């Protein structure tokens, strides 16, 4: 074990715990004991956006980008139940936890893509029959993905939607329905797909390892402009345990 | 068409009186015996379908109880804003003296 | 507002970055707003809630002592702020509070 | 434009009876409200704590009443939450905890009656101002 | 009083921007640098006519020889900013010409203001900024400093106005 | 309607900036048309009067009295504690005379709209499209006349 | 609605002020027709100074 | 060869070059190239900064949407606060822009040179055996520039409160500085306008005074200038002749008549003066502000008597309230 | 169907004839992405000349 | 798309004028996409060519 004076500057922090080779067992389910997940971690390795195809529809795939931020990535501290279920599955129930992180990234162009990476309210399913949790046993879901600016936020020129002037107040007498779009402000709300892959067990201690892979909409500015499509890939940590 | 939902729900029930599903927390300080105890309960414990299921959650004491009978002709409910809910804004809405 | 029933470790913030709670530069959890300037921050009161990547949020949750909380309140209603004639507080503070930290 | 003795009347219990204060009361009030609240309560307000304020009204719809004299004085010495039912002495200056909050050792009563005399004779005098914060100053 | 016409300034008229006032503050700065240089000049480049260390009582009333060495100021300045004077007649009217000039663009700037005409918004940057919501310049930032200062200034300062400003209208950030 | 033009903040010299070049027409348009006295009421009944804004303002905000000067009404920056705001009051707008003539307005959108308007005095409709106009005030050949002739001097 | 003052003219009053108030194509400052301002109109009074 | 390295030393020393390389200059020059050519690449082309540190970049170079007045090159992240941030310690420079890194590399170098610049003052005084102190004089100027790029943000925290690099930039440090702190209601502060004013008045009361009492030399049609020839052995002016009418403007005794003590006090007036309103700066960088005499008369009632001082203060607190919109997230505003 | 030549580049293309064909930026003449072209992009290029 | 790009008179450096300032662009304006062959057909459904 290290203190936090072993860990600072050093990037350490937002890393999450990982698993020796060895750790590579399995953890078994007594479907007759309620299981909880005591800390999940997500910690993202890439950002990939998915570009628009111009006006010429030709099939877009998902770019690499630069973390023009640091290294405020992981999501840490998730907990909530793992509650079996008849058929013999497993479902994963979110209850708190650091679970959104805001990330900016740039592009080819030089254009950030800021958005909301962020697992809120997730619901994670295995497969049917899991009496022993082994090396890749699927984890699937979706979660919420709620405006990456909330309600006060004001844009510079003092417009906002839960508070904020009601117009283009520095152009007192302009046409208005030009301006529309960007003095009504929306509060945009989406659903988002995640799966978390297992690559190491560890039935003694009952903490898995593993990857993760996630796509969901990036900022889009309380609506002025349209949301690119994110996807994102990681490495996650689990501590299951009773309770 | 574009419309700022928040304007748009002080047409409503919202903006009269105590909103259940959406007013921030410290609404309930105006009036007697609301804001600790209670307005937590009130706020944690979900929406609402209707101001009587107020009455319903669980652990509430006989006195409890009683306040709240009181107080809901003072209270409203309308559908769950996010614009409202999300960001923890019931609890803390950025808002002080 | 943790006592008024709020998720801490989860709040969004106006920016979308952490009400309460967010990251430093480096991943360590930390106290946010303004206030991420002084993330350098050491002191006896706060230490026992940090943890080996900063401020913990289980201690946060329910390890938060009495001491701590009036400590917090006495220091924040102590902050050295002053005008040159001692009137304790922001230049826009009302006369009442003689003082200017030492 | 003075302060008579006029202004000095306010609601001593909850019973509708009244108690005059006296220029050297008011004045004693004011400085021991200085001296232990103006560091949190500067100007009616609650710094660690916006949502509840001084005003009358406020300390009126309080549980139990705190505006009127008595209703105050039980507060400094055993501090609830607005609704009461939750005692707060341990965050929050209190007679019953003068060990904590050394400031508090000192006063007596008497302090106690000026100090809860002084928060119901300022909106006589200051109005809205003593409510509100930096929109009124 | 006069602390209270500047901000007003700022806040109704956005003084600061306008380019009149810019030499304005260009004339008195510069003027008085000008008056900081010559005399730090003077005093350090000093023949001496005295055998003391304060060379003061070592000054000839009744003018003869140059008191300062003009030709030693003159390749000093050549060599550590570049340009250096070399024509006291010039340096003087220079001294002269700086913060005059300064005071009077200052002043046409004001003569503008008392028609309201004033050099407060740039028309460009507006109409980018209403179309465009992530557009943000230190010009965008100060205009909205004024805002504030017209609303939370205006009851008190223009009672003859009646204003009543509920504090639903104030325009406020977040906490603050 | 000539003299209903004048009682427009739109004409008035102390509006507009120093390198707003041009004619007034650049800023809010070729006036086209009186579009009508504005009267504002809310659900009592009460008539509403918008506060003018004064020449010093580049921008003013919009509130709503009565008679005796009352606010009854107004458009909230804060809208978490607004009490006076359109929806809450029931404000609606009513024209007399010019293009609007009879009609009513209740739609909190297009009411609040005109009394954005309001704020200007009497309202106009603007031909923006020719001229290429901004929607900023400038002043008139009164106020270049004197700014010249004062620097001048 | 839209007067010379509107469309950013100098010089134009200056020259009503005194007697000139139509022009050689028909139209009038007051708004009147069929009027005949003579040889002294706008166009005249701008003649006559280069010239 | 006498010696490489004594070569060296004496041609770096040498008092021959068109432009005196001091000692001081082989740590000057350097860096204040660094920093000019940072400074010009940036305020044309860099990329929009996050300077709060909320995600909430702003754009201040030409390419990107400003012109000279408004443009600006934007302090470092909040989020770094005093943080040092060289290029080195950026994943890529595209983070490095983000971040704010330019000023940081900016402003610590020119802050290097500028001092290596008032060491040189020096030695340069010393090589042609003149007095020194031109120097000093110069370290009221730098003092400003050292409290308003470094002490302001050490004392505040963060370096994302140091003064912006720019016009527009500049006017926001200040009327942000007078709200968080009084500036006009300091005594330091006061006392550095009493130095500019001053200073500005001085330097036309002695350059019209002066350029007023010259000795004829000049053709009625020829320039009163070259009467003068550098490198004179006599006065250009009749001093006596300038205390004689100064002296009769108000009276004798209150007119200089020793040139030396007259450059002297053109000297030490408006540097003691910019020396308080540097200290003024780098005083309330540890929040000792300006006098607060809010709700200071009251009547007999107790009623709250307005004075200027409170007009000043409504005016404060709009700047307060507005500034930095989604920055803070708690009432008072200890940063 | 946006090529360098449509867009009425000049110098461009003559960088990008004998090696240079990316910038720092990220993009890359030819369209591909995660490239590094060191120190010798159209940036660097560019620079030099001035230098 | 890129090979039926080259197939279209507006890229041909023949067409234009001297004054005809700018990138090709300001002309046609910024290619977005091929709308796709054209194939003309007559009742008798003979397929027809375009000159
Ligand atoms: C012409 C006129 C020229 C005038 C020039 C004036 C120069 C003044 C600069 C002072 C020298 C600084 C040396 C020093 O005291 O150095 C120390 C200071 C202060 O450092 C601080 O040190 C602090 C130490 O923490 C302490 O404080 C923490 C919370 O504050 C905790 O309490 C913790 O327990 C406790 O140890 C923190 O680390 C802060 O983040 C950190 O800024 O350095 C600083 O920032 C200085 C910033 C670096 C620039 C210095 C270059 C010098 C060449
Ligand atoms: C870098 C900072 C800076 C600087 C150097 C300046 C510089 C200037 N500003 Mg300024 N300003 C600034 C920032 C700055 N500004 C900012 C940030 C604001 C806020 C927006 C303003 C707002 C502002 C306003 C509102 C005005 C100025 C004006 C001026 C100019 C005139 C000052 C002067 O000489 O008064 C001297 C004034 C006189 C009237 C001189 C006559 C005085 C008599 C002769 C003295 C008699 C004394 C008597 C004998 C003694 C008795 C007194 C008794 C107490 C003993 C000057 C060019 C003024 C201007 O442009 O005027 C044209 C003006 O009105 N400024
Ligand atoms: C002083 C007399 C005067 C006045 C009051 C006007 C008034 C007007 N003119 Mg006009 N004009 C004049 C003389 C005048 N004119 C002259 C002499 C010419 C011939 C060149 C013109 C040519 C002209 C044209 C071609 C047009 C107008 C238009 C207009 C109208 C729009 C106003 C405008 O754009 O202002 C703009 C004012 C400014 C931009 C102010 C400039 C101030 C400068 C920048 C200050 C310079 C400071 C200096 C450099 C400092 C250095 C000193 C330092 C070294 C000490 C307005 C009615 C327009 C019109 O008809 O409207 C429909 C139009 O299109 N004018
Ligand atoms: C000869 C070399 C050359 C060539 C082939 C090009 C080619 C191009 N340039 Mg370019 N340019 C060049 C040199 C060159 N440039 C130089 C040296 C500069 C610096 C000033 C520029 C600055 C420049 C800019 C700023 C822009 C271009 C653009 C363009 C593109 C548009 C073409 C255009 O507008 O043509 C227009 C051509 C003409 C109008 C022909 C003018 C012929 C004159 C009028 C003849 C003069 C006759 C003379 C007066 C007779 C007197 C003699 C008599 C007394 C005997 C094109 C790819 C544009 C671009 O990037 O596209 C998107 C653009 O915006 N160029
Ligand atoms: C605010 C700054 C400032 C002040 C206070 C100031 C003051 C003075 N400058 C004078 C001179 C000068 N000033 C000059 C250039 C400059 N002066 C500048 C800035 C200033 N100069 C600048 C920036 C320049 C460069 C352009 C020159 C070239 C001269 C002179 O020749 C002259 C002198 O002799 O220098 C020593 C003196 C004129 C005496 C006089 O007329 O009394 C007689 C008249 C009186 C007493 C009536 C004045 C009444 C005034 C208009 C109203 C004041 C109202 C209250 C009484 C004052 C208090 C109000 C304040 C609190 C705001 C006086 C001491
Ligand atoms: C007569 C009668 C009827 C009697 C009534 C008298 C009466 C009621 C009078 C009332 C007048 C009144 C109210 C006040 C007038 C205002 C007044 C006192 C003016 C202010 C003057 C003052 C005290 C300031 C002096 C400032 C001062 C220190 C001078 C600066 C000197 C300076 C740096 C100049 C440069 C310089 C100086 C030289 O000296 C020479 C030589 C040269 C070269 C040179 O550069
Ligand atoms: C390290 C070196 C740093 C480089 C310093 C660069 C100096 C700038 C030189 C300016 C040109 C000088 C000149 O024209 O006159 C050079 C002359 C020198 O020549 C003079 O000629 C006069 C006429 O006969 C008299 O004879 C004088 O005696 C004689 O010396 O200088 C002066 O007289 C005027 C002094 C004021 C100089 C201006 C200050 C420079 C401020 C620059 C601000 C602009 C910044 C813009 C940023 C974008
Ligand atoms: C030092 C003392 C300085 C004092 C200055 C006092 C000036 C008094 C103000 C007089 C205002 C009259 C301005 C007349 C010019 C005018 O109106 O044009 C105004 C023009 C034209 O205005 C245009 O009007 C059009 C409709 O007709 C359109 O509406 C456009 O929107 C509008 O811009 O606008 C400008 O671009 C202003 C820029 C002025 C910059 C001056 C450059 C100087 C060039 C010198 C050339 C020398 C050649 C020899
Ligand atoms: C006698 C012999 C003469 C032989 C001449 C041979 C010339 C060879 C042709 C070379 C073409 C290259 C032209 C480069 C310029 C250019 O492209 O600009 C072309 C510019 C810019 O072009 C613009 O491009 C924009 C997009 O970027 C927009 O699309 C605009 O639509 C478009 O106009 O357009 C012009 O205005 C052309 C006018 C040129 C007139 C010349 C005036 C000369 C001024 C002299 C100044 C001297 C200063 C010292
Ligand atoms: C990372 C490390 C980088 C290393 C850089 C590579 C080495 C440096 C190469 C320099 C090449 C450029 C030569 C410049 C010539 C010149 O300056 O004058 C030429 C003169 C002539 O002397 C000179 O010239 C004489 C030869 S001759 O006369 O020029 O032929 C010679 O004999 C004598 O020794 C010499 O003094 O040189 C000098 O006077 C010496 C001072 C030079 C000052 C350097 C610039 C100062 C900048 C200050 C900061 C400014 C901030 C930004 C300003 C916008
Ligand atoms: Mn840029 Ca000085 Mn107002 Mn805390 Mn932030
Ligand atoms: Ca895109
Ligand atoms: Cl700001
Ligand atoms: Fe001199």
């Amino acid at each position: 074990t290290l203190t936090y004076d072993d860990i600072v500057g050093t990037g350490l922090a937002n890393k999450c715990p990982t698993l020796d080779d060895t750790a590579r067992g399995a953890y078994p389910i007594d479907s007759s004991q309620t299981y909880r997940i005591a800390r999940l971690c997500l910690q993202p390795t890439t950002f990939l956006v998915k570009e628009e195809p111009k006006n010429k529809r030709q099939e877009a795939e998902f770019v690499p980008t630069k973390l023009v931020t640091r290294e405020t990535t992981s999501l840490d501290q998730i907990q909530g139940e793992l509650k079996v279920n008849s058929d013999g599955s497993l479902t994963f129930v979110e209850e708190d936890g650091i679970d959104f992180q805001p990330v900016t990234v740039q592009m080819a162009g030089g254009e950030r893509i800021p958005l909301l990476f962020t697992v809120k309210n997730l619901v994670a399913s295995t497969q049917p029959n899991v009496t022993s949790i082994t090396t890749s046993t699927d984890f699937k879901g979706e979660f919420n993905v709620p405006s990456y600016r909330t309600a006060n936020f004001l844009d510079p020129k003092g417009r906002g939607l839960a508070s904020g002037y009601d117009s283009a107040i520095a152009l007192p007498q302009a046409k208005e329905e030009e301006l529309a779009r960007a003095n009504v402000k929306r509060f945009s709300l989406t659903k988002g797909q995640i799966s978390l892959n297992v690559a190491k067990v560890d039935g003694r201690t009952g903490e898995i390892a593993g990857t993760f892979e996630s796509e969901q909409l990036s900022d889009d500015d309380m609506g002025a402009h349209e949301p690119h499509e994110v996807k994102i890939q990681g490495v996650f940590y689990a501590s299951i345990e009773p309770a | 068409e574009l419309v700022n939902v928040v304007d748009e729900k002080l047409g409503t029930a919202y903006g009269e009186k105590i909103d259940l599903n959406n007013t921030n927390i410290a609404a309930f300080i105006q009036y007697r015996g609301l804001y600790p105890t209670l307005a937590k309960l009130i706020v944690k414990n979900a929406p609402y379908e209707s101001v009587e299921d107020v009455l319903n959650i669980p652990g509430l004491t006989e006195r409890q109880k009683q306040i709240l009978r009181e107080n809901l002709e003072h209270f409203t409910v309308t559908e769950v804003e996010t614009a409202l809910v999300e960001g923890g804004d019931r609890y803390n809405n950025g808002l002080y003296k | 507002d943790q006592k008024l029933g709020a998720n801490v470790g989860s709040a969004q913030g106006p920016t979308g970055l952490g009400k309460y709670l967010m990251r430093s530069p480096t991943g360590e959890i930390i106290f946010g707003g303004e206030t991420m300037r002084f993330w350098d921050f050491r002191g006896p009161w706060l230490e026992p809630l940090r943890g080996p990547n900063g401020l913990d949020l289980n201690k946060i949750k329910n390890d938060i002592q009495p001491w701590q909380e009036r400590r917090a309140a006495e220091y924040m209603t102590h902050a050295p702020l002053g005008s040159l004639n001692s009137v304790g507080g922001v230049a826009t503070e009302i006369n009442s509070v003689n003082f200017v930290s030492p | 434009a003075e302060l008579t003795p006029e202004v000095l009347t306010v609601p001593l219990n909850s019973e509708g009876k009244t108690i005059t204060l006296t220029e050297k009361q008011y004045l004693e009030g004011k400085r021991l409200f200085q001296y232990a609240c103006a560091s949190c309560h500067v100007g009616g307000i609650t710094k660690t704590n916006p949502s509840l304020d001084l005003r009358t009204e406020t300390l009126a719809l309080a549980t139990p009443p705190r505006d009127n004299i008595e209703g105050l004085v039980d507060y400094m010495k055993n501090p609830t939450t607005y609704d009461g039912e939750q005692e707060i002495a341990e965050v929050h200056p209190s007679l019953r905890s003068a060990d904590i909050f050394p400031k508090m050792r000192n006063l007596t009563e008497k302090d106690l009656v000026a100090i809860a005399g002084h928060i119901l004779v300022e909106p006589k005098i200051l109005g809205d101002k003593w409510g509100g914060g930096k929109v009124y100053y | 009083a006069i602390f209270r016409f500047l901000l007003f300034f700022q806040g109704f008229h956005n003084w600061t921007l306008n380019p009149f006032h810019m030499m304005g503050v260009a004339g008195v700065l510069g003027g008085a640098l000008l008056c900081a240089i010559h005399g730090a000049t003077v005093e350090n480049t000093l023949f001496q006519d005295g055998e003391g260390a304060s060379t003061f009582r070592a000054f000839n009333p009744t003018q003869a020889e140059e008191t300062y060495s003009m030709v030693t100021a003159n390749r000093f300045w050549s060599q550590i900013f570049g340009i250096a004077f070399s024509n006291k007649r010039w340096l003087h009217f220079f001294m002269l010409f700086v913060p005059v000039t300064g005071l009077w663009m200052s002043a046409i700037g004001v003569v503008g203001l008392a028609l309201n005409l004033r050099s407060y918004d740039f028309i460009s940057q507006e109409i980018r900024a209403a179309e465009d919501p992530e557009f943000e310049t230190f010009y965008t930032k100060n205009l909205l400093l004024n805002e504030g200062i017209r609303a939370w200034m205006a009851p008190q300062d223009q009672p003859h106005e009646n204003f009543v400003f509920p504090e639903e209208v104030l325009p406020r950030g977040n906490a603050l | 309607e000539k003299l209903a033009f004048y009682d427009y903040i739109g004409n008035n010299p102390a509006k507009g900036g120093l390198f707003r070049t041009g004619p007034m027409n650049k800023g809010d348009g070729i006036a086209q048309a009186w579009k009508g006295h504005a009267v504002f009421r809310n659900k009592e009944g009460e008539e509403l009067f918008v506060r003018r804004m004064p020449a010093f303002f580049e921008s003013f905000p919009v509130i709503l009295t009565d008679k005796n000067g009352v606010v009854k009404a107004d458009i909230p920056f804060r809208r978490a504690e607004s009490k006076y705001s359109f929806e809450q009051q029931g404000v609606t707008v009513s024209f007399y005379g010019g293009e609007l003539n009879g009609q009513t307005f209740t739609d909190p959108p297009t009411v609040k709209s005109y009394a954005r308007k309001a704020i200007f005095g009497e309202i106009f409709e603007f031909d923006t499209e020719t001229l290429n106009s901004d929607g900023i005030f400038r002043t008139s050949p009164r106020g270049w006349f004197t700014f010249a002739h004062a620097v001048f001097a | 609605l839209n007067p010379m003052w509107r469309q950013g003219m100098f010089v134009l009053p200056f020259m009503a002020r005194l007697g000139v108030t139509g022009s050689w194509s028909g139209w009038s400052i007051t708004g009147e027709t069929g009027i005949d301002p003579g040889f002294w109109s706008f166009e005249g009074v701008a003649l006559a100074h280069i010239v | 060869s006498a010696n490489l390295w004594e070569r060296f030393c004496n041609w770096v020393t040498s008092t021959d070059n068109r432009l005196y390389v001091g000692w001081f200059g082989v740590i000057m020059i350097p860096t204040l190239l660094a920093a000019t050519i940072c400074f010009v690449i940036a305020f044309i082309a860099a990329p929009p900064v996050d300077i709060d540190g909320i995600r909430e970049p702003v754009s201040g170079s030409l390419l990107y949407g400003n012109n000279i007045i408004t443009g600006a090159v934007v302090p470092s992240s909040n989020a770094i606060g005093l943080h040092f941030y060289p290029i080195w310690e950026a994943a890529s420079l595209d983070e490095w822009l983000y971040n704010g890194g330019p000023y940081q590399l900016i402003i610590f170098h020119f802050l290097l040179g500028a001092s290596c610049y008032m060491g040189r003052q020096w030695e340069l005084s010393y090589r042609l055996g003149m007095r020194p102190w031109i120097c000093v004089a110069y370290s009221a100027p730098l003092a400003s520039a050292f409290a308003v790029f470094l002490i302001y943000p050490i004392g505040q925290g963060s370096f994302s409160d140091g003064m912006p690099l720019g016009i527009s930039g500049t006017f926001n440090f200040m009327i942000v500085f007078q709200a968080e702190h009084n500036i006009l209601m300091h005594p330091f502060h006061q006392l550095g306008v009493a130095g500019v004013f001053g200073g500005a008045l001085f330097c036309a009361m002695h350059g019209s005074l002066v350029t007023s009492s010259l000795i004829r030399e000049t053709t009625e049609t020829e320039s009163a200038n070259y009467g003068y020839k550098f490198g004179q052995e006599e006065e250009t002016y009749n001093i006596v002749a300038a205390h004689g009418y100064f002296g009769r403007l108000i009276f004798q005794y209150a007119s200089f008549n020793n040139s030396r003590s007259l450059h002297f006090f053109l000297a030490a007036w408006p540097v003691v003066g910019v020396w308080f309103t540097a200290l003024g700066i780098s005083t309330m960088a540890f929040n000792l502000n300006g006098f607060n005499f809010n709700h200071s008369v009251i009547d007999a009632k107790g009623n709250v008597i307005n004075t200027w001082a409170d007009i000043i203060n409504r005016a404060n607190l709009g700047m307060e309230v507005m500034h930095e919109r989604n920055a803070h997230n708690f009432p008072l505003d200890l940063a």
